[PDB]
């Protein structure tokens, strides 16, 4: 039975987290992690590690092959090999650098919300008991993320004619993301109350 | 902004005009809003200042 | 000018009527000190920018800070944003930290050895070198 | 102390901007991907991997990933098939 | 716009121009050793010029 937000001290407790009463000069050492975007450089490292590790050796092997009779042909089996060898090492990283970034830049903006954590992090430094919010899940919510999902296979194709094989391959965990990221929420409603 | 199915509208020359949320503001118990920008974090203080 | 400022703010006292001729009085010299907490809020703004978009400082030996550079933070905090939804989404790539303080000339050097055109004339360079290796032998 | 957030300090002691640390990453972000956001892939980015660029962020984990250990090994395997052709 | 723009090109219009600058002026004299040097300014001043 016991309120526990919207109380006497649990609402100066928050008024206190921005300048409302008091502000010393170390408020804003909240606000180092108050921010977002710290988030989405951590899932994007969370999701490319996976994204490079669903991939074996004979698929990629295929395309040394393709690239070496394309149109070079070697003039010295230990020279000029070794060192086409060495370039044709960082020009697919580069490729497959810019084919994911390509793969990545348009699917966070558009889908992650940016201050789905600020106000998290504005919740569990203050109370511990964060509320969380759900949705459900219309067809017409699931559908640009049917369609994003085919629309970023351009941005991948005329950079990476493997890339669009990756993100083909890999394409089971973008769908599992892109269905509770944007799921779920954190209410700044103004009738609530935990209890 | 809406409190019947609370929303973020903009307004100009009587019409809807599009916005986006950045630092979208947190609103709590009852006809009061508050807000997380930098700024308002200071503003006090700065008013204090004068 | 002496006597006109003298005459300029005259010599005017200041009294109230009581019935009777008492009076004990006081006197307060007084300031404010203003410049103990500017220097508290210009270090306040400094402390607090610094804390949401996190600008690089350049300081150089005795500590001299010199001009404040944007980070490789903040671009990707305010800029971006302002590239996913109010420009065209899906495309441009954020620019490195360094190469933001880098020359608008210098920038097409700086993106060509990050593209495959430094890999393409590495591979000119060597291909044909190795079709003329192998013509001595 | 809650949170142990990393300071980079210069010469002369001189006060540079302030990074979260590999602590608090796992402790106040990861509890917000594995209960709140989808569960059970993800993995906590290194400190100094979080200053880095928001682009070369996957090319540090280009490097480990099997990638750059499988570019190695065609790099030495078609080398060493063209090694045995001279001899 | 630029990282984008040195992208979407292939060797073969470039390598073209590599043979077209060749014959355009220089006859080789050394295959080992005066095509390295004419290949090593051939960077740097199709780079300046792109």
């Amino acid at each position: 039975v016991i309120d526990i937000f919207p109380t006497g001290q649990t609402m100066s407790f928050l008024r206190l987290l921005h300048g409302f009463l008091g502000t010393c000069r170390g408020q804003s050492m909240h606000q180092v992690l108050r921010d977002p975007c710290v988030l989405r450089k951590q899932l994007l490292y969370g999701v490319c590690k996976t994204l490079f590790d669903t991939i074996t050796v004979r698929r990629v092997a295929e395309e040394w092959k393709l690239h070496a009779a394309l149109f070079p042909y070697r003039a010295l089996d230990e020279e000029d090999l070794e060192q086409y060898l060495l370039v044709w090492s960082a020009s697919l990283r580069q490729s497959v650098q810019t084919g994911v970034l390509g793969a990545l830049r348009d699917i966070l903006y558009q889908y992650a919300d940016n201050d789905d954590y600020g106000l998290y992090v504005d919740w569990c430094v203050t109370v511990g008991l964060v509320p969380l919010l759900d949705v459900k899940t219309k067809p017409s919510e699931a559908a640009e993320r049917a369609q994003f999902v085919r629309a970023a296979v351009q941005r991948a194709t005329e950079t990476h004619p493997l890339a669009q094989d990756l993100l083909q391959a890999n394409l089971a965990l973008l769908l599992q993301v892109a269905e509770r990221l944007g799921a779920v929420r954190v209410a700044n409603a103004p009738e609530v109350r935990v209890f | 902004k809406k409190v019947r199915s609370e929303r973020l509208e903009a307004q100009l020359r009587g019409k809807h005009i599009r916005l986006y949320v950045a630092a979208e503001p947190l609103a709590y118990e009852r006809d009061k809003l508050l807000f997380t920008t930098p700024v308002a974090h200071l503003h006090e203080e700065i008013l204090r200042y004068d | 000018a002496v006597r006109k400022a003298r005459d300029a703010a005259p010599f005017r006292p200041l009294a109230v009527e009581d019935n009777r001729l008492v009076a004990n009085s006081f006197f307060s010299q007084f300031v404010p000190g203003t410049e103990s907490l500017e220097r508290f809020l210009t270090q306040l703004w400094e402390n607090e920018y610094f804390r949401t978009f996190r600008l690089r400082r350049l300081v150089t030996h005795q500590g001299a800070e010199e001009a404040i550079v944007y980070s490789n933070y903040t671009v990707e905090r305010v800029t971006l944003p302002y590239l996913c939804h109010i420009l065209a989404l899906g495309t441009l790539d954020p620019v490195p930290e360094a190469y933001l303080q880098l020359s608008f000339g210098e920038i097409v050097a700086a993106a060509y050895d990050d593209s495959k055109f430094c890999r393409y004339v590495e591979l000119i360079c060597s291909r044909e070198k190795a079709r003329r290796r192998q013509m001595s032998r």
